[PDB]
């Protein structure tokens, strides 16, 4: 599908960057800060809380909803376009999580910026921004440097699996609140913040990835043959607004027009914005499809985690332990976690579905089969570290799949 | 091979044990008894102990293991009949026809066995609350005897869309989200506005009328199995809720004193439940409606080839039973009654969820409103209690409009026009 | 059934005979005793018999009832059989869990089980069965609480399962009511296992060697100007440390904020471990934490410790003086006199108001009541015994210099602030060494007998590691039983082990002596309800003469854990009830007087009715 392709601007990866696209990037971004849009343009992120002008506030962002990848897709052509009216000759660069690296981006990472070219010593508005209303400045501590996994790649990887739109969204937007936690950790004002964290300069450059992200799975779709630019799940919402873009206080027009979730699907020439290359891992979009094939070969066994994500954002860990020692390994402890980005602000979101991961290794290397009498035992904690009382909370259920061919049963007859 | 058939089909004789035998059972002071099973279903509560503070009703309600569940309630009943004497299996009695007459077996107050000669009240009739204080038959109060008001053409039937789509999902989970709502409309139909009585979680049970319903529905859900294994899927294995199926079920795990039953005992597990035969018994005949197995699975797959949309409705949990009733209204303030559905409860149930939406088809509906998938439309949803008093919004979620269009139309031209 | 039960009482009495004790006699329940049994005192019933019985010290003669029993025999055994039989019993060493009984409520069975902490996987699921008992209650039963704890003989279960008395395990017990209905255990305290303590030359598995003496702690009087100077000095620079080790930081491990639970807990509670046996360690090392901070200070000397115990013309000046005007250098606030409470941003009441002039005359020299009471601590041998009054002996201090004030040493949370408090409690800690000192002349060694679940649990926050603790040397005796060993471990000496100036050797003999004077001890139970409080009490005769009896006083705040004594404290009555002629049979009403700390009238309906009871005379013992 045409539609994903940009002919207008290009956004590629932040390493890809050449001295010069950043040094427009670095100043461009300089005088977004100056300027009034950046930090009202953070404001439609979360606090303060733009969605009702007057009356109670709630954040904008969408989250835990089918319409969310649309919105902060929105939101970064918003970012780009103001980064435009700065000047800046390419569009916002995605810093690819899933790729493991070896280090924090030079660009991100540098606090002063040199530019030999003018003499002068400023910070890199890349490195960091503050925030005006809650006067402070925004943080950030990986307490998590260790990334370098392809756990981001199967997260994703499972989210590129699913043909539905809306199976799709969720599995995607999990992964997506990752890097939040991981940047921002325990910082009260940072990206692990659902209303601090636009302030982070990072937070556009992931968004991109992730919006590339999108992309990438809306171009896998039509490989598929399924329609690329459009969803047949979440109607509703897909035509509501999208605020505030639709609100005057959105300059860009552009936006404006876009609000409607459904227009968003394509970027191409709606946006005007395209990437440089859509592929994940450096695997070609019939190469991903084959590689989704192989994952499909062997029966798995998920959890499913019904998220009523409410309160602060809040971590979670979960193993299923077995009722036996012996032989048998002790509890793993290690089934995988997710994490949940939010705030007292956001607007309560339930998903529609369930949040699968997939069990399946782990469960194998305990030796336990699927019909093995296991429990699932989860802990949450807040990134306060403040325990969270789980017994709210749904136990998450067990789900096993197979594919077409299934098993035929000891006791019964099947056939006639 | 215990055979359960119509309970139409049944002979005097047949039917002569099967009363013979309730009354028996209602006398039977054990805890195999009549009384002690009924308790299984709901009040007075068994779940957490025998004995125990906070009771719970046992419903595996709302849950994959819910088939499973009331399986093994029905052979429950029908080993306890065979001790009586029963000479057959619970006969099911087939709601998914269209019924000017109840059936007469329940019905009749009175039965005039003739080979006794003596008239006595029918145990199938009702049963009388012990523990409840309620020395009441135990009261049904159709008032809906709209049930008898099928479709013209007749083989359509409400139970029958409902039923036949059920069918059509390979999963077993979906399968069972739309089999048991289907089984909640006997429920309500037959209790009506009566306290004691098929409409309640905690009375239903009480009625004789139950174990007949169940083996319908536990007759359907063994069509299935056979479809699915012509499906190629094998009949025992489910794939899915694993961890619920390794779970024995009380208090069918309480084995003596309360569950004097071996069988149920060692079936407790529900993995163990879908083969049927493990508990000896079978139907007379496997069909839904006159369409073979392999008819059904083509005419399934012949549905998909048109458009279709459907509501979703997230089964929250309700409080006690009530029936949902939901319209779509056009913008221009048209309303159509979209249809409706109703979910069996009472205080003493356990907490339930459905883990995915409950599909109802809109379709015809929406097709007379010449109403698009694009179309803005809102949907309106009433819950009325058994009472009939209104129960409020607000909590309810709204349901979601999905649409269907033809997807995979797995066809060749092989079917007879 | 009671026939038997009474006929097994008889047994018990029967036994006593041989014991060559009166079985007749009954020392203890002496209150009870004289009180007359209902309904048959209430003479409703035709036999007079039983009226005139009513009284249970006429009870003990069941001749008086003139009913024999056949045979006095218990499962076959003579009762010379019995006895001997007994005597092999306390051969073996043996571990024993003890039991609270509330009692309360319908009958209901209680189970314990040892099950064994290790669980690493698959919903773990193994564990044994100890034991149980039963009781007996109906729901209109005059509420009754065990006074003393009912023990049990893990031993036999621990060996069976194969876990030595040395193995980690902890112990859960359930209850179930007639009815069936659950009751909850949370509300149960959790049983201590006991193990046989060894009490014999080394009982810890440390060497005690002559010690180095490199850190020593002196008694304020005793300390220098020199020796207050750096002390001054180094507290102010430790005032001034913002760091963790910093006295701000420090202060906080006693008390608000609390920490304890986590740093991040639902449930906040003041870390610091009261009413618990585990309460000497806990402080001791608390001292330390402080001690270390000093020496970082360049303190010379480790915390100084006001002897409480010896009579005091007024507050010891080096904590009293508001500035120190050292001259040395430029006049300065005394860091010993006050500090801040930063969180509260409210400053301590340092300059507490001491409205009991400690002053005391005494009947001879050293005899105090302060040392009255900790003498009485000393005397006793059990560990547990011991803590209980050696603690409460502890909680005068803090009420008399906190006084009426909020913040200050009267309060649990604000007390760390003090500075005082380390004085004291050094010294507190000095009496526990003093103890232990004592013991090892007894020749009970460092080993304890009591609360060895107790003893294996961290204390924190000193276990926190991730948390805010800079001391490792406090993070590596987490443990208490660790702690018993202040020497090698803390590596931390006091000038003199002495108490009054006694000779460890003089003061035993000096608790003989003691021993041979007669007297009648007040026991309250005191589960430390809430704010900190001050009880007197007095006892009223029939003539409604009052004299006061003595007071006693308990520290506590709302953030303080809740906890309760398992053992009654005592205090000594003999001398008031002497003047008063009156005898301990006597009816004399006793009347407590519980005045907070805010000074507002608290009821007596906290405290139960205390019981008295009776201690006669022995002979004086041994002397070297
Ligand atoms: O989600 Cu709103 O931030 Cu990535
Ligand atoms: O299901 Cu529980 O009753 Cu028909
Ligand atoms: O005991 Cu904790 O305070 Cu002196």
């Amino acid at each position: 599908q045409a539609e994903v392709t940009s002919a207008n601007r290009i956004r590629k990866n932040i390493e890809n960057l050449s001295l010069g696209e950043l040094e427009s990037l670095r100043a461009a971004f300089l005088e977004i800060e100056n300027d009034g849009t950046y930090e009202s343009i953070a404001k439609f992120h979360g606090s303060p809380g733009l969605c009702q002008l007057n009356g109670n506030p709630i954040s904008c962002c969408v989250h835990g909803m089918p319409t969310f990848p649309h919105w902060h897709r929105l939101y970064v052509v918003v970012v780009e376009n103001a980064l435009l009216k700065k000047g800046s000759s390419v569009a916002v660069p995605y810093w690819d999580w899933t790729k493991r690296i070896e280090h924090l981006p030079h660009l991100i990472s540098d606090a002063t910026y040199y530019n030999s070219r003018q003499h002068h010593y400023e910070t890199n508005p890349f490195h960091h921004g503050k925030i005006t209303h809650e006067n402070e400045i925004t943080t950030r501590d990986p307490k998590d440097s260790l990334f370098h996994s392809d756990y981001f790649y199967e997260q994703v990887l499972y989210a590129l699996e699913q043909d539905n739109f809306c199976d799709f969204e969720i599995q995607l937007e999990i992964l997506h609140n990752a890097l939040h936690s991981l940047l921002g950790g325990k910082g009260k004002y940072s990206m692990s913040n659902l209303d601090y964290a636009a302030f982070d300069p990072v937070f556009f450059l992931h968004h991109a990835t992730t919006d590339r992200i999108w992309a990438i799975w809306q171009d896998l779709q039509r490989f598929r043959k399924r329609p690329y630019r459009e969803a047949n799940c979440a109607i509703q919402l897909m035509h509501t607004p999208l605020q505030p873009f639709d609100k005057s206080d959105n300059n860009d027009e552009a936006t404006k027009t876009h609000a409607t979730p459904h227009d968003g699907f394509e970027y191409q020439n709606s946006f005007g914005y395209a990437y440089d290359n859509l592929e994940l891992n450096h695997y070609s979009i019939p190469q991903l499809d084959h590689m989704l094939q192989e994952r499909k070969r062997h029966d798995r066994v998920f959890a499913g985690f019904l998220l009523h994500n409410i309160g602060t954002s809040a971590d979670g860990h979960v193993f299923v332990c077995l009722p036996t020692g012996e032989h048998t390994k002790d509890c793993s402890h290690e089934a995988g976690m997710f994490s949940i980005l939010g705030g007292q602000t956001e607007m309560s979101f339930v998903f529609d579905r369930l949040y699968k991961l997939d069990i399946t290794k782990a469960l194998k290397k305990n030796g336990v089969h699927l019909q093995g009498d296991f429990d699932l035992e989860i802990e949450i904690t807040a990134v306060n570290g403040s325990h969270l009382d789980s017994h709210v909370i749904h136990s998450p259920t067990i789900l096993f799949e197979a594919g077409t061919d299934s098993a035929h049963t000891d006791d019964g007859h099947t056939e006639p | 091979v215990m055979i359960r058939k119509d309970i139409t089909q049944l002979d005097k004789r047949q039917q002569l044990s099967l009363v013979k035998a309730l009354e028996s059972m209602k006398a039977d002071h054990s805890s195999d008894g009549f009384q002690a099973i009924a308790s299984f279903h709901a009040l007075p509560p068994l779940c957490p102990s025998p004995a125990a503070s906070k009771r719970f009703a046992c419903c595996v309600h709302g849950m994959a293991t819910f088939p499973q569940w009331h399986r093994l309630y029905t052979v429950q009943f029908q080993d306890s009949l065979r001790k009586h004497g029963a000479v057959v299996g619970l006969p099911y009695w087939d709601w998914t026809l269209p019924r000017s007459e109840l059936p007469e077996l329940l019905t009749v107050s009175t039965i005039h066995d003739p080979e006794t000669g003596r008239d006595i009240p029918n145990p199938f009739i009702g049963s009388k609350i012990e523990f409840e204080g309620e020395n009441v038959h135990t009261k049904r109060d159709i008032n809906r005897d709209r049930l008898f008001q099928g479709s013209t053409k007749t083989h359509h039937n409400w139970f029958i869309e409902q039923a036949l789509l059920a069918l059509e999902q390979t999963n077993y989970c979906d399968f069972e989200v739309q089999f048991e709502i289907m089984h909640n409309g006997v429920h309500t139909w037959v209790g009506g506005k009566e306290p004691y009585g098929i409409g309640h979680l905690h009375y239903a049970s009480y009625d004789p009328l139950f174990y007949i319903h169940h083996s319908q529905t536990d007759r359907i859900w063994a069509i299935w199995q056979s479809l699915q294994r012509f499906r190629g899927l094998s009949g025992s294995e489910a794939n899915c809720a694993v961890n619920l199926m390794k779970t024995p079920l009380k208090p069918f795990s309480f084995g003596a004193p309360y569950n004097l039953n071996d069988h149920t005992h060692d079936f407790s597990k529900p993995e163990d439940t879908f083969d049927y035969q493990k508990f000896g018994y079978i139907y007379d005949t496997l069909e839904f409606a006159g369409w073979s197995i392999r008819g059904i699975d083509h005419i399934v797959r012949n549905r998909q080839e048109h458009s279709r949309v459907f509501a979703g409705f997230l089964l929250e949990g309700f409080g006690t039973s009530a029936t949902v009733d939901f319209q779509v209204c056009r913008t221009a303030g048209d309303c159509e009654d979209a249809g409706y559905f109703t979910v069996l409860g009472g205080e003493k149930e356990m907490p339930w969820a459905f883990d995915r939406l409950y599909k109802y088809d809109i379709t015809e509906t929406l097709d007379k409103m010449n109403l698009r998938h694009d179309e803005i439309f809102q949907i309106e949803v009433t819950i009325t209690s058994y009472d009939g008093t209104v129960l409020d919004s607000g909590l309810i979620p709204t349901p979601s409009i999905i649409y269907d269009p033809a997807h995979h139309d797995i066809s060749s031209h092989h079917l007879s026009l | 059934h009671h026939s038997n039960v009474d006929r097994i009482f008889a047994i018990w009495q029967r036994l006593q005979e041989l014991r060559n004790k009166d079985p007749k006699a009954m020392d203890c329940a002496q209150e009870l005793l004289h009180q007359k049994m209902e309904p048959f005192s209430w003479e409703d019933n035709d036999i007079p018999l039983t009226n005139e019985h009513s009284t249970p010290a006429d009870l003990f003669d069941y001749c008086e009832l003139h009913y024999d029993y056949d045979t006095l025999n218990l499962n076959g055994m003579t009762p010379e059989e019995l006895k001997t039989y007994l005597d092999e019993r306390s051969s073996r060493a043996r571990a024993f869990a003890s039991f609270r009984l509330k009692g309360f409520g319908g009958s209901a069975n209680v189970f314990v089980y040892v099950c064994i902490p290790d669980d690493n996987d698959r919903n773990d699921d193994h564990c044994e069965k100890a034991g149980d008992f039963f009781v007996l209650g109906g729901p209109s039963e005059m509420k009754w609480q065990f006074y003393r704890p009912y023990l049990f003989d893990l031993s036999d279960t621990v060996h069976k399962m194969g876990m030595k008395l040395d193995g980690h395990y902890t112990v859960k017990a359930e209850l179930f009511s007639v009815n069936g209905t659950a009751l909850p255990d949370d509300l149960l305290p959790h049983p201590v296992v006991v193990h046989h303590p060894e009490k014999g030359f080394t009982d810890p598995p440390v060497k005690h060697h002559q010690s180095a003496n490199l850190l020593v702690r002196k008694n304020i009087n005793d300390l220098t100007r020199e020796e207050v100077l750096n002390l001054r000095e180094a507290f102010h620079k430790f005032q001034e440390d913002r760091s963790v080790d910093g006295y701000q930081a420090t202060a906080e491990y006693h008390g608000l904020p609390a920490r304890c639970p986590r740093p991040d807990a639902k449930d906040r509670y003041a870390c610091c471990v009261h009413g618990m046996p585990i309460f000497p360690h806990w402080h001791r090392l608390f001292v330390t934490q402080v001690e270390d901070a000093l020496v970082g200070r360049g303190a010379t000397i480790g915390i100084p410790y006001w002897d409480w115990t010896e009579p005091m013309t007024h507050i010891p000046g080096l904590a009293g003086n508001k500035t120190y005007v050292d001259s040395h250098g430029a006049s300065h606030t005394n860091p010993f006199h006050s500090s801040v409470i930063a969180f509260e941003e409210n400053a301590p009441h340092t300059k507490r108001q001491i409205d009991q002039r400690l002053f005391k005359p005494a009947t001879f020299g050293h005899h105090t009541d302060l040392f009255n009471q900790i003498l009485y601590a000393f005397e006793q041998e059990d560990y547990c015994d011991f803590e209980v009054q050696f603690e409460i002996t502890h909680n005068t201090i803090h009420a008399w210099t906190g006084g009426s004030e909020h913040f200050s040493m009267s309060s649990l949370h604000y007390t760390a602030f003090d500075p005082l408090f380390y004085f004291h409690h050094s010294n507190v800690d000095r009496l526990w060494a003093v103890w232990q000192a004592l013991q090892m002349r007894r020749h009970k060694p460092y080993r304890a007998h009591c609360a060895i679940s107790l003893e294996h649990m961290h204390l924190k926050p000193f276990a926190f590691s991730s948390p805010l603790n800079n001391n490792e040397k406090t993070h590596a005796n987490a443990m208490p039983n660790k702690i018993y060993d202040y020497e090698n471990v803390l590596h931390y000496t006091y000038e003199d082990l002495t108490f009054g100036g006694i000779s460890l050797e003089n003061i035993e003999k000096m608790i003989h002596e003691n021993q041979q004077e007669d007297r009648i001890y007040a026991g309250f139970l005191l589960a430390g309800i809430r704010t900190s409080a001050n009880v007197d009490i007095f006892i009223k005769t029939t003539d409604s003469v009052q004299h006061k009896a003595g007071t006693f006083a308990v520290l506590g705040g709302s953030k303080e854990m809740k906890w309760g004594f398992d053992r009654v404290f005592k205090f000594d009555i003999t001398h008031v009830l002497k003047d008063l002629d009156l005898t301990a049979d006597g009816d004399f009403e006793v009347t407590v007087d519980i005045t907070e700390v805010d000074g507002t009238k608290l009821a007596s309906s906290l405290i139960p009715h205390a019981s008295v009871i009776r201690e006669h005379a022995r002979v004086k013992f041994d002397k070297v």
